[PDB]
């Protein structure tokens, strides 16, 4: 995959050196032929929280009418909240976090292959 | 409706110099004019006093002093925002945050 | 060229997402068998500048007795600097910019 | 001479609100006892004053209001150290702040 993205063997991601707000995220990485990364089965979050320093990330998943993965199913994770006005989501070391969807955070895009 | 709260994680034991900025919240309304914000609630103004403060005129919270996670696990405060009439623009938010 | 690096031709470049200051990250790159990154030639700062966002990341540039590239020649670019005591180098968007040594800052390994 | 200056950029037209980061500086003699920090300069304590300020216990180095390049493309700073009881720790040191246009 291309300068600046890394890959994982079948996955090449994209963690972002920016930060943009949760829309303009989601719109850069379709831009880019790939989307805003999820854990769609909801699993290896813990895991992929050795790739992230001490920032959080934005990711595709949001609470409308309750949290979802960006086209994937309902979460079954915890996500640590601090106000119920903070609906979309972000991954860091320790895990799922909310963030109001105005505010601008890094993002990491997912593609394969 | 237009608070906007970044997402505020925090360990404890947390070495100085202090205060030391955690998230800058903000409010929609200031795109109409400037706001001012405050804070309440314990740890805010009510005991422990003072462990958290906002910046009136930007809105960045803060910590004043390193956290202890096994004395107060976690602090609920609520965020007030006003222009320059001293009105409210928003209602009070609360925030709850939990010592890592 | 693991994940956390990044490829270009024959190159392979790790980005750092923490902080460390400069001593630490030159000892970084060099336990991964790297090292913290230089243009020796003098040539490549501009371009490179677009891999980088808007922060500055520590390279292989430092001023002992004048500014040198690490196991290279002496720099002959500028680099903006606040004091005379900023004597590690840094690169960002803008170009070259000095800093203290004992600063935390991102840095860039290349292998 | 302890001084540790992170690399200080500032573009011009910046949108508040301010006061706004821009480094936090520091005296490695920090690690003996408490330090508290000042600046002087035109920009600081001598006209346009207030455009920079230094948080005293903590180093923030911040700037009150938008910059025009046009009109002031650099400033020269010098910052100060000392102890609770006033003695200096540090001797100062200029900083000097380019304006990005
Ligand atoms: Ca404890
Ligand atoms: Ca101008
Ligand atoms: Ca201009």
């Amino acid at each position: 995959c291309p300068i600046l993205w890394t890959r994982n063997g079948s996955h090449c991601y994209y963690f972002s050196m920016e930060k943009k707000d949760w829309n303009s995220s989601l719109k850069f990485c379709a831009d880019k032929g790939s989307h805003l990364l999820t854990f769609p089965d909801n699993q290896g979050v813990k895991l992929f929280g050795e790739y992230l320093g001490q920032d959080f990330y934005w990711i595709g998943l949001r609470n409308i009418d309750g949290w979802r993965w960006e086209g994937g199913p309902a979460l079954s994770l915890r996500i640590l909240t601090n106000s119920l006005i903070q609906r979309c989501g972000a991954i860091h070391r320790n895990g799922l976090q909310a963030s109001s969807c105005e505010v601008a955070l890094q993002w990491i895009c997912k593609k394969v292959l | 409706m237009d608070w906007v709260i970044p997402p505020i994680s925090l360990p404890e034991n947390e070495k100085g110099p202090f205060p030391k900025n955690l998230v800058q919240i903000k409010s929609n309304k200031d795109k109409e004019g400037k706001v001012f914000y405050s804070i309440t609630g314990q740890g805010a103004d009510t005991p422990p006093v003072g462990v958290f403060i906002i910046e009136r005129e930007t809105g960045w919270l803060k910590v004043t002093e390193p956290l202890d996670r096994e004395r107060i696990a976690t602090y609920t405060l609520f965020s007030h925002a006003v222009s320059s009439n001293g009105n409210a623009v928003e209602d009070p938010m609360e925030i709850l945050i939990t010592v890592t």
